[PDB]
Protein backbone atom coordinates (compact mmCIF):
# COMPACT_ATOMS: atom_id res chain seq x y z
CA UNK A 1 0.00 0.00 0.00
CA UNK A 2 2.26 2.74 1.19
CA UNK A 3 6.52 2.14 0.56
CA UNK A 4 7.08 4.88 2.69
CA UNK A 5 4.64 4.58 5.51
CA UNK A 6 7.12 4.11 7.85
CA UNK A 7 9.33 6.60 7.00
CA UNK A 8 6.73 9.04 6.57
CA UNK A 9 4.69 7.85 10.39
CA UNK A 10 7.81 7.49 12.23
CA UNK A 11 6.37 10.38 14.45
CA UNK A 12 3.21 9.00 14.76
CA UNK A 13 5.26 5.67 16.29
CA UNK A 14 7.18 7.09 18.57
CA UNK A 15 4.69 9.77 19.43
CA UNK A 16 2.39 6.82 20.56
CA UNK A 17 5.26 4.72 21.89
CA UNK A 18 5.74 7.57 24.43
CA UNK A 19 2.46 7.40 25.51
CA UNK A 20 2.08 3.72 26.33
CA UNK A 21 5.46 4.00 28.45
CA UNK A 22 4.09 6.97 30.12
CA UNK A 23 1.00 4.56 30.70
CA UNK A 24 2.60 1.41 32.02
CA UNK A 25 4.82 3.81 34.22
CA UNK A 26 1.56 5.44 35.88
CA UNK A 27 -0.10 2.20 35.74
CA UNK A 28 3.12 0.56 37.84
CA UNK A 29 3.43 3.16 39.80
CA UNK A 30 0.05 3.57 40.47
CA UNK A 31 -0.92 2.42 44.35
CA UNK A 32 -4.06 4.36 44.92
CA UNK A 33 -4.48 4.85 40.88
CA UNK A 34 -6.40 1.87 40.24
CA UNK A 35 -9.37 3.02 38.03
CA UNK A 36 -8.60 3.43 34.38
CA UNK A 37 -11.39 3.77 31.06
CA UNK A 38 -9.35 4.08 27.82
CA UNK A 39 -13.00 2.94 26.03
CA UNK A 40 -14.12 4.57 22.95
CA UNK A 41 -10.81 5.32 21.76
CA UNK A 42 -8.36 4.44 18.81
CA UNK A 43 -5.63 2.31 21.37
CA UNK A 44 -3.58 0.78 18.38
CA UNK A 45 -3.66 -3.21 18.98
CA UNK A 46 -0.01 -3.44 19.43
CA UNK A 47 -0.88 -0.63 22.48
CA UNK A 48 -3.15 -1.76 24.24
CA UNK A 49 -1.15 -5.53 24.62
CA UNK A 50 1.69 -3.83 26.18
CA UNK A 51 -0.65 -1.78 28.17
CA UNK A 52 -2.26 -5.10 29.22
CA UNK A 53 0.97 -6.79 30.02
CA UNK A 54 2.32 -3.61 31.55
CA UNK A 55 -0.75 -4.22 33.82
CA UNK A 56 0.43 -7.27 35.17
CA UNK A 57 3.08 -5.09 37.13
CA UNK A 58 0.80 -3.47 39.45
CA UNK A 59 -2.20 -6.27 40.43
CA UNK A 60 -3.47 -2.88 43.08
CA UNK A 61 -5.06 -1.43 39.68
CA UNK A 62 -9.06 -2.97 40.42
CA UNK A 63 -10.39 -1.79 36.75
CA UNK A 64 -9.13 -0.83 33.40
CA UNK A 65 -11.82 -0.75 30.29
CA UNK A 66 -10.15 -0.48 27.08
CA UNK A 67 -11.21 0.59 23.47
CA UNK A 68 -13.24 -1.97 22.20
CA UNK A 69 -11.47 -2.56 18.99
CA UNK A 70 -8.53 -4.01 20.54
CA UNK A 71 -8.39 -7.87 19.76
CA UNK A 72 -10.29 -10.00 21.78
CA UNK A 73 -7.97 -12.48 22.44
CA UNK A 74 -6.41 -9.75 24.93
CA UNK A 75 -9.86 -8.28 25.74
CA UNK A 76 -10.56 -11.86 27.56
CA UNK A 77 -6.87 -11.17 29.23
CA UNK A 78 -7.49 -8.10 30.42
CA UNK A 79 -11.01 -9.14 31.31
CA UNK A 80 -9.18 -12.15 33.13
CA UNK A 81 -6.64 -9.98 34.65
CA UNK A 82 -9.37 -7.42 36.06
CA UNK A 83 -11.25 -10.01 37.60
CA UNK A 84 -8.24 -11.11 39.14
CA UNK A 85 -8.05 -8.24 41.02
CA UNK A 86 -11.69 -6.57 41.69
CA UNK A 87 -11.92 -5.38 44.98
CA UNK A 88 -13.81 -7.58 47.51
CA UNK A 89 -17.52 -6.33 47.64
CA UNK A 90 -17.56 -4.54 51.50
CA UNK A 91 -20.57 -6.39 52.71
CA UNK A 92 -22.61 -3.40 54.03
CA UNK A 93 -22.85 -3.58 57.96
CA UNK A 94 -26.39 -3.15 58.37
CA UNK A 95 -26.43 -1.27 61.79
CA UNK A 96 -29.53 -2.67 64.38
CA UNK A 97 -31.07 -0.10 65.38
CA UNK A 98 -31.85 0.53 69.06
CA UNK B 1 -17.08 -15.43 6.54
CA UNK B 2 -14.01 -16.94 7.83
CA UNK B 3 -13.16 -13.61 10.10
CA UNK B 4 -16.98 -13.81 11.41
CA UNK B 5 -16.50 -17.92 12.28
CA UNK B 6 -13.12 -16.15 14.02
CA UNK B 7 -15.24 -13.50 15.73
CA UNK B 8 -18.49 -15.52 16.90
CA UNK B 9 -16.21 -18.14 18.84
CA UNK B 10 -13.85 -15.26 20.19
CA UNK B 11 -17.32 -13.82 21.84
CA UNK B 12 -18.30 -17.60 22.83
CA UNK B 13 -15.21 -17.50 25.37
CA UNK B 14 -15.75 -14.35 26.18
CA UNK B 15 -19.23 -14.23 27.50
CA UNK B 16 -18.01 -17.47 29.13
CA UNK B 17 -20.64 -19.34 27.22
CA UNK B 18 -20.07 -23.18 27.60
CA UNK B 19 -19.78 -24.57 23.94
CA UNK B 20 -22.57 -27.18 24.25
CA UNK B 21 -20.80 -30.52 23.55
CA UNK B 22 -22.09 -31.10 19.90
CA UNK B 23 -23.49 -34.88 19.83
CA UNK B 24 -20.21 -36.77 18.05
CA UNK B 25 -22.49 -37.18 14.63
CA UNK B 26 -23.25 -41.22 13.96
CA UNK B 27 -20.10 -43.04 12.69
CA UNK B 28 -20.40 -43.37 9.20
CA UNK B 29 -20.28 -47.25 10.06
CA UNK B 30 -19.23 -49.24 7.07
CA UNK B 31 -22.54 -51.18 6.94
CA UNK B 32 -22.81 -54.59 5.33
CA UNK B 33 -22.64 -53.45 1.66
CA UNK B 34 -22.03 -56.50 0.09
CA UNK B 35 -20.00 -55.19 -2.42
CA UNK B 36 -20.77 -56.96 -6.13
CA UNK B 37 -17.45 -59.11 -6.67
CA UNK B 38 -17.79 -59.24 -10.13
CA UNK B 39 -15.34 -61.90 -11.90
CA UNK B 40 -11.88 -60.66 -11.86
CA UNK B 41 -12.35 -58.07 -9.38
CA UNK B 42 -9.60 -60.05 -7.22
CA UNK B 43 -7.54 -60.45 -10.07
CA UNK B 44 -8.06 -56.31 -10.19
CA UNK B 45 -7.48 -55.75 -6.84
CA UNK B 46 -5.79 -52.51 -6.18
CA UNK B 47 -4.60 -52.12 -9.88
CA UNK B 48 -4.61 -48.63 -11.11
CA UNK B 49 -6.66 -47.81 -14.24
CA UNK B 50 -3.77 -46.77 -16.35
CA UNK B 51 -1.81 -50.48 -15.48
CA UNK C 1 -8.87 -13.99 -15.21
CA UNK C 2 -7.90 -10.23 -15.73
CA UNK C 3 -11.25 -8.99 -14.68
CA UNK C 4 -11.26 -11.28 -11.86
CA UNK C 5 -8.14 -9.86 -10.33
CA UNK C 6 -9.13 -6.39 -11.08
CA UNK C 7 -12.47 -7.20 -9.35
CA UNK C 8 -10.59 -8.92 -6.77
CA UNK C 9 -8.35 -5.91 -6.13
CA UNK C 10 -10.70 -3.21 -6.17
CA UNK C 11 -14.17 -4.09 -5.24
CA UNK C 12 -13.09 -6.46 -2.29
CA UNK C 13 -13.25 -3.87 0.66
CA UNK C 14 -16.01 -1.91 0.86
CA UNK C 15 -18.40 -4.99 0.35
CA UNK C 16 -15.99 -6.73 2.94
CA UNK C 17 -16.35 -3.91 5.44
CA UNK C 18 -20.31 -4.05 4.83
CA UNK C 19 -20.48 -7.34 5.19
CA UNK C 20 -18.69 -7.84 8.23
CA UNK C 21 -20.79 -4.88 9.87
CA UNK C 22 -23.77 -6.94 8.82
CA UNK C 23 -22.67 -10.20 10.06
CA UNK C 24 -21.40 -8.62 13.57
CA UNK C 25 -24.72 -6.50 13.74
CA UNK C 26 -26.76 -10.41 13.02
CA UNK C 27 -24.58 -11.52 16.40
CA UNK C 28 -25.27 -8.59 17.84
CA UNK C 29 -29.07 -9.08 17.39
CA UNK C 30 -28.82 -12.97 18.22
CA UNK C 31 -27.17 -12.32 21.55
CA UNK C 32 -29.56 -9.86 22.48
CA UNK C 33 -32.61 -12.14 21.72
CA UNK C 34 -30.80 -15.12 23.94
CA UNK C 35 -29.73 -12.37 26.48
CA UNK C 36 -26.23 -12.93 26.10
CA UNK C 37 -26.70 -16.44 26.95
CA UNK C 38 -25.47 -18.66 24.05
CA UNK C 39 -23.69 -17.28 20.99
CA UNK C 40 -24.30 -18.48 17.11
CA UNK C 41 -23.13 -22.45 16.65
CA UNK C 42 -21.98 -21.35 12.95
CA UNK C 43 -22.11 -18.12 11.18
CA UNK C 44 -24.83 -20.07 8.76
CA UNK C 45 -27.52 -19.21 11.88
CA UNK C 46 -27.90 -15.81 10.51
CA UNK C 47 -28.39 -17.42 6.30
CA UNK C 48 -31.13 -19.96 8.17
CA UNK C 49 -32.88 -16.99 9.22
CA UNK C 50 -33.04 -15.04 6.06
CA UNK C 51 -33.21 -17.85 3.80
CA UNK C 52 -36.63 -16.47 2.96
CA UNK C 53 -37.64 -13.87 0.47
CA UNK C 54 -41.14 -12.61 0.42
CA UNK C 55 -42.66 -13.58 -2.90
CA UNK C 56 -40.50 -16.75 -3.01
CA UNK C 57 -41.78 -17.39 0.74
CA UNK C 58 -45.30 -17.17 -0.76
CA UNK C 59 -44.98 -19.27 -3.39
CA UNK C 60 -43.02 -21.92 -1.29
CA UNK C 61 -45.71 -21.66 0.94
CA UNK C 62 -48.53 -22.48 -0.91
CA UNK C 63 -46.26 -25.23 -2.74
CA UNK C 64 -45.34 -26.98 0.31
CA UNK C 65 -49.22 -27.01 1.48
CA UNK C 66 -50.54 -28.37 -1.58
CA UNK C 67 -47.72 -30.83 -1.21
CA UNK C 68 -48.42 -31.92 1.88
CA UNK C 69 -52.72 -31.74 2.23
CA UNK C 70 -52.20 -34.93 0.42
CA UNK C 71 -49.80 -36.61 3.48
CA UNK C 72 -52.07 -35.87 6.14
CA UNK C 73 -54.66 -37.85 4.51
CA UNK C 74 -52.80 -41.26 3.77
CA UNK C 75 -52.09 -42.39 7.79
CA UNK C 76 -55.97 -43.98 7.44
CA UNK C 77 -56.05 -45.71 4.57
CA UNK C 78 -54.78 -49.31 6.00
CA UNK C 79 -57.11 -52.14 4.96
CA UNK C 80 -58.51 -50.89 1.68
CA UNK C 81 -58.16 -53.37 -1.82
CA UNK C 82 -55.39 -53.76 -3.38
CA UNK C 83 -56.76 -53.40 -6.69
CA UNK C 84 -54.89 -53.62 -10.09
CA UNK C 85 -54.94 -49.73 -11.83
CA UNK C 86 -57.11 -49.51 -14.30
CA UNK C 87 -56.19 -49.58 -18.10
CA UNK C 88 -57.57 -46.29 -18.54
CA UNK C 89 -55.74 -44.39 -16.27
CA UNK C 90 -52.37 -45.83 -17.83
CA UNK C 91 -53.68 -44.91 -21.31
CA UNK C 92 -54.48 -41.36 -20.04
CA UNK C 93 -51.17 -41.00 -18.30
CA UNK C 94 -48.93 -42.10 -21.43
CA UNK C 95 -51.09 -40.32 -24.00
CA UNK C 96 -52.11 -37.28 -22.25
CA UNK C 97 -50.91 -33.50 -23.59
CA UNK C 98 -47.09 -33.93 -24.37
CA UNK C 99 -46.26 -31.11 -22.09
CA UNK C 100 -43.58 -28.63 -22.44
CA UNK C 101 -40.24 -31.22 -21.83
CA UNK D 1 -6.19 9.61 0.27
CA UNK D 2 -3.05 9.89 1.36
CA UNK D 3 -1.69 6.89 0.30
CA UNK D 4 -3.65 6.88 -3.28
CA UNK D 5 -2.33 10.20 -4.07
CA UNK D 6 1.12 9.21 -2.97
CA UNK D 7 1.02 5.96 -5.16
CA UNK D 8 -0.73 8.00 -8.38
CA UNK D 9 2.11 10.46 -8.38
CA UNK D 10 4.48 7.71 -7.83
CA UNK D 11 3.08 6.04 -11.23
CA UNK D 12 2.88 9.62 -12.92
CA UNK D 13 6.28 10.37 -12.03
CA UNK D 14 7.62 6.93 -13.18
CA UNK D 15 5.84 6.36 -16.38
CA UNK D 16 7.16 9.90 -17.40
CA UNK D 17 11.06 8.78 -16.72
CA UNK D 18 10.03 5.64 -18.81
CA UNK D 19 9.00 7.20 -21.67
CA UNK D 20 11.62 10.28 -21.37
CA UNK D 21 14.36 7.39 -21.45
CA UNK D 22 12.49 5.73 -24.74
CA UNK D 23 12.53 8.87 -26.36
CA UNK D 24 16.21 9.70 -25.76
CA UNK D 25 16.49 6.22 -27.22
CA UNK D 26 14.50 6.29 -30.15
CA UNK D 27 16.90 7.89 -32.66
CA UNK D 28 19.10 5.41 -34.93
CA UNK D 29 16.57 3.76 -37.84
CA UNK D 30 15.75 7.67 -38.10
CA UNK D 31 18.94 8.62 -38.92
CA UNK D 32 19.22 5.24 -40.76
CA UNK D 33 16.72 5.97 -43.10
CA UNK D 34 17.30 10.21 -43.21
CA UNK D 35 20.97 8.74 -44.85
CA UNK D 36 19.41 6.30 -47.37
CA UNK D 37 16.84 8.91 -48.45
CA UNK D 38 19.83 11.63 -48.68
CA UNK D 39 21.98 8.74 -50.86
CA UNK D 40 18.67 8.41 -53.04
CA UNK D 41 18.06 11.90 -53.71
CA UNK D 42 21.45 12.52 -54.70
CA UNK D 43 21.03 9.74 -57.31
CA UNK D 44 18.35 11.14 -58.38
CA UNK D 45 19.73 14.50 -58.90
CA UNK D 46 22.41 12.98 -60.90
CA UNK D 47 20.41 11.05 -63.38
CA UNK D 48 18.54 14.05 -64.13
CA UNK D 49 21.75 15.81 -65.03
CA UNK D 50 22.62 12.69 -67.12
CA UNK D 51 19.30 12.47 -68.95
CA UNK D 52 19.89 16.52 -69.51
CA UNK D 53 23.67 16.47 -70.59
CA UNK D 54 23.38 13.52 -72.97
CA UNK D 55 20.14 14.98 -74.68
CA UNK D 56 22.18 17.78 -75.13
CA UNK D 57 24.66 16.36 -76.86
CA UNK D 58 22.66 13.67 -78.84
CA UNK D 59 20.82 16.95 -80.14
CA UNK D 60 23.79 19.06 -80.97
CA UNK D 61 25.58 16.18 -82.61
CA UNK D 62 21.91 15.54 -84.42
CA UNK E 1 -9.87 13.41 -3.57
CA UNK E 2 -11.85 12.48 -6.26
CA UNK E 3 -11.57 16.13 -8.08
CA UNK E 4 -7.63 15.46 -7.45
CA UNK E 5 -7.81 11.42 -8.78
CA UNK E 6 -10.08 12.92 -11.69
CA UNK E 7 -7.76 15.97 -12.86
CA UNK E 8 -4.46 13.85 -12.30
CA UNK E 9 -6.17 10.71 -14.33
CA UNK E 10 -6.83 13.00 -17.19
CA UNK E 11 -3.18 15.13 -16.95
CA UNK E 12 -1.88 11.23 -17.07
CA UNK E 13 -4.12 10.66 -19.84
CA UNK E 14 -3.36 13.72 -21.77
CA UNK E 15 0.08 13.39 -21.55
CA UNK E 16 0.26 9.49 -21.98
CA UNK E 17 -1.26 10.48 -25.44
CA UNK E 18 1.11 13.10 -26.20
CA UNK E 19 4.21 10.53 -25.28
CA UNK E 20 2.54 7.83 -27.21
CA UNK E 21 1.50 9.90 -30.35
CA UNK E 22 5.48 11.38 -30.31
CA UNK E 23 7.18 7.81 -30.03
CA UNK E 24 4.80 6.99 -32.73
CA UNK E 25 5.69 9.66 -34.93
CA UNK E 26 9.33 8.86 -33.94
CA UNK E 27 8.43 5.81 -35.59
CA UNK E 28 6.39 8.11 -38.34
CA UNK E 29 9.91 9.91 -38.84
CA UNK E 30 11.30 6.27 -39.71
CA UNK E 31 8.17 5.48 -41.67
CA UNK E 32 8.20 8.89 -43.95
CA UNK E 33 12.09 7.85 -44.08
CA UNK E 34 11.20 4.87 -46.33
CA UNK E 35 8.36 6.15 -48.09
CA UNK E 36 10.78 9.21 -48.94
CA UNK E 37 13.27 6.65 -50.07
CA UNK E 38 10.80 4.50 -52.00
CA UNK E 39 9.86 8.00 -53.83
CA UNK E 40 13.55 8.68 -54.69
CA UNK E 41 14.29 5.22 -55.44
CA UNK E 42 10.77 5.21 -58.17
CA UNK E 43 12.41 8.52 -59.06
CA UNK E 44 15.81 6.91 -59.92
CA UNK E 45 14.80 4.24 -61.62
CA UNK E 46 12.45 6.60 -64.27
CA UNK E 47 15.10 8.58 -64.62
CA UNK E 48 17.48 5.56 -65.63
CA UNK E 49 14.94 4.28 -67.72
CA UNK E 50 14.77 7.78 -69.44
CA UNK E 51 18.42 8.30 -69.68
CA UNK E 52 18.31 4.63 -71.64
CA UNK E 53 15.59 5.34 -74.11
CA UNK E 54 16.68 9.24 -74.51
CA UNK E 55 20.33 7.63 -75.44
CA UNK E 56 19.31 4.80 -77.59
CA UNK E 57 17.05 6.97 -79.73
CA UNK E 58 19.23 9.55 -80.28
CA UNK E 59 21.94 6.78 -81.37
CA UNK E 60 19.81 5.75 -83.58
CA UNK E 61 18.95 8.74 -85.27
CA UNK E 62 22.70 10.15 -85.02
Amino acid sequence: ANPNFFETNKDAIEHNKQIIENICEVLKAADTLLYYDFRFNNISKTDAKAIIDCLEANKNIYYMELSEHIPKDLIERKKGLMKKRKPKKKKKKKAKKK
Amino acid sequence: DEMIAEELDIVRLRYDIKKKKQKKPPRPRNKGKNKKKFPGDSSNKGRDPKD
Amino acid sequence: ENLKRLVKGNEGPDILDKMRAERREWIMRELEKNEFKEAPQDPSEFYNQQVMDPEQQAAEAAKAAEEAKKKGAAKKDDKKKKGKPSELDEFLENNKPTGPS
Amino acid sequence: FKNEKDRLFSITSDMTRQYKQMQDELLNQVNDLNKTVIEKDEEIKKKDQQIQDMTKDYEYKL
